[PDB]
């Protein structure tokens, strides 16, 4: 099964700046991730598919790069609301898999 | 309508159909299958398509029993339209062949 | 000829943006595409986008902020590429360059240096620089030019028009107070200057000023 | 000439415009889809041929929905083309057939 | 995306003296690798192009080889002239990317 490997765990960054995600899969998988954001105590939302298509209802601040093994989810201009948990997930074999997930720090 | 032109038209329609079954099966018969690739419907139509056009290129293929039966028939399906369109092709040229000759 | 012109630069204030020009001759094919690279001073060579000018569809460099939109003038051959909303951080050379359509950039244009600041354009002062009255010269002599006060970068300083280039030295310009200035240095045979004359000629693509100053011995 | 074999000449000058067209198409379909390996024209018109000829060896194929829809054409253009070539060869043995047997 | 790496990222070597570029890609590209030489304050200008072909115009001096992940450029005999940076570039795969650059130090 495909290992997702998202490093570091938290990612510290100050208010209005650029900040980068990791998602590193153990074999290629083409452009098959999607990310996903979960606040405290919300459930999962969807943020880009594969691997760089837009979600209508998210803020245009939010995109996504990468094909094979490694992929980036990026926020340009943090903001508070930002504040919550990341993860990638991939459906390029069976069964679909979860990074670990990343936690955003202001 | 000739016999042939109905034939190859009906042939179509068939094929078409056995795309979208074909499609829908091999995800079913694969989800469950670590490793499978055959597992979401777009891709898996596409699969479907150059199975049947008989190109192959490897980018996608069934690893179960099932979808390896559900490609056999998508095989077969798809060499038997078209072959079936050459036949009518050919009764064509023949039928125009016989006139050009005064028959 | 040329195949690729690119205007020398481009001054723009924080917020507001710019269309970038690429004017290209000679064989035109269906099959070419125009790319854009972006280089920080410095840095390296950074893929920005491409367009195929038959088609008129652009794609651009998904990993980075997308600053650039990408247009094309079948009857002008010419390609732009509009940056919006910049900051200092777009500040940097922006080459366009054509490919066949077979993978590799066969010619690249001069490039474009753009400037994001909200400071003045201002062309430069040019100053002779001969040797002193008790300087004693070798079997070679070495004269300049000094260039200062001008804003943005860059300036291109050559001597007589061009034809002399062996010998030349002209060095990275400093920063201060909101203002570049340079010098290049030349060397000629002693005996060469002044019977046969030397002349530097500086001009800033900025405010679209050329002007020339020719080095004559002190009085 | 008659028509079969004016037809199968006919099929070969189309199929060529289609493998021209699918070469060009492809590169347009494929370029801005990360991973894509059917980028450039010399390799995509290899890739055209591969495709009508149903081979298919799996180096080169696109990856997105109209990359794909472009390689069904050129999939259905080399068949039809073939098949085409195969009736107008059967309707040149009937003909010569009938012929050998006084009719 | 194709990361091509570049390494040693400055190259140090007498006059007269024969060097070697490396460039190493992430993942297998066959000979879809081109190389560019950029001197100071110039554009960069194409010299090899799919791994060992030769440009018009550009010295015999010049040449390149490998195939896979690892390339080499070579110059024969180094001269002042060759004094630039170098950058290694490829199409195998979209989007195209480029090396970060070796510079040349006699
Ligand atoms: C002629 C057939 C061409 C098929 C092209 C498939 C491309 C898949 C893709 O790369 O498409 C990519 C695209 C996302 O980028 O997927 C999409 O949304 C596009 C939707 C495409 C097709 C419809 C879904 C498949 C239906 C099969 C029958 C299922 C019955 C249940
Ligand atoms: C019968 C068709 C054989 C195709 C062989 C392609 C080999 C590509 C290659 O490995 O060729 C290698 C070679 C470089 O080594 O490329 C070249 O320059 C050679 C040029 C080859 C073909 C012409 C370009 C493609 C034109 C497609 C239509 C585009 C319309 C716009
Ligand atoms: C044509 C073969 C039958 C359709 C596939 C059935 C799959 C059942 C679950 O494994
Ligand atoms: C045969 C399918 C239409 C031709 C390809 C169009 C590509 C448009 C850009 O994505
Ligand atoms: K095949
Ligand atoms: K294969
Ligand atoms: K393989
Ligand atoms: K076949």
């Amino acid at each position: 099964d495909i290992l997702l490997t998202q490093s570091p765990a938290i990612l510290s960054v100050s208010p209005g700046e650029r900040v980068s995600f990791s998602c590193r899969a153990s074999q290629s998988i083409g452009t098959d991730i999607h990310w996903y954001q979960q606040r405290t105590n919300g459930s999962p939302r969807l943020l880009i598919k594969y691997a760089s298509e837009s979600i209508s209802g998210i803020p245009s601040r939010f995109s996504g790069s990468g094909s094979g093994t490694d992929f980036t989810l990026s926020i340009n201009s943090v903001e508070s609301e930002d504040i919550a948990n990341y993860y990638c997930q991939q459906s390029n074999r069976w069964p679909f898999t979860f990074g670990s997930g990343t936690k955003l720090e202001i | 309508s000739a016999l042939h032109w109905r034939a190859a038209g009906a042939a179509t329609v068939l094929l078409v159909i056995v795309l979208l079954a074909g499609s829908y099966l091999a995800v079913l018969a694969e989800r469950g299958a670590p490793g499978a690739q055959l597992i979401t419907y777009p891709r898996a139509l596409w699969w479907s398509v150059e199975t049947a056009t008989t190109v192959g290129y490897g980018d996608l293929y069934p690893v179960t029993l099932w979808g390896r039966c559900v490609a056999v028939v998508v095989m077969v399906a798809g060499i038997t339209s078209f072959g079936l369109v050459t036949a009518a092709l050919a009764t064509w040229f023949v039928g125009r062949e016989q006139e050009r000759r005064g028959h | 000829q040329v195949q690729l012109q690119q205007p020398g630069a481009e001054l723009v204030k924080p917020g507001a943006s710019v269309k970038l020009s690429c004017k290209a001759s000679g064989y035109t094919f269906t099959s070419d595409w125009i790319h854009w690279v972006k280089q920080r001073p410095g840095h390296g060579l950074e893929w920005i986008g491409e367009i195929i000018p038959s088609y008129g569809r652009a794609n651009y460099n998904e990993k980075i902020q997308k600053k650039a939109t990408l247009t094309a003038d079948k009857s002008s051959s010419t390609a732009f590429m509009q940056l919006s909303s910049l900051t200092s951080e777009d500040s940097a050379v922006y080459y366009c360059a054509r490919e066949r359509g077979d993978g590799y950039f066969a010619v690249w244009g001069a490039g474009t240096t753009v400037t994001v600041s909200s400071a003045k354009t201002t062309p430069p002062s040019v100053y002779p620089l001969a040797p002193g009255s008790a300087a004693q010269t070798n079997s070679m002599v070495t004269l300049g030019c000094l260039v200062k006060g001008y804003f943005p970068e860059p300036v291109t300083v050559t001597w007589n028009s061009g034809s002399l280039s062996s010998g030349v030295h002209t060095f990275p310009a400093v920063l201060q107070s909101d203002l570049y200035t340079l010098s290049s240095s030349v060397t000629v045979p002693s005996s060469s200057w002044p019977s046969e004359t030397v002349t530097c000629n500086v001009a800033h693509p900025a405010s679209s000023t050329k002007v020339d100053k020719k080095i004559v011995p002190r009085d």
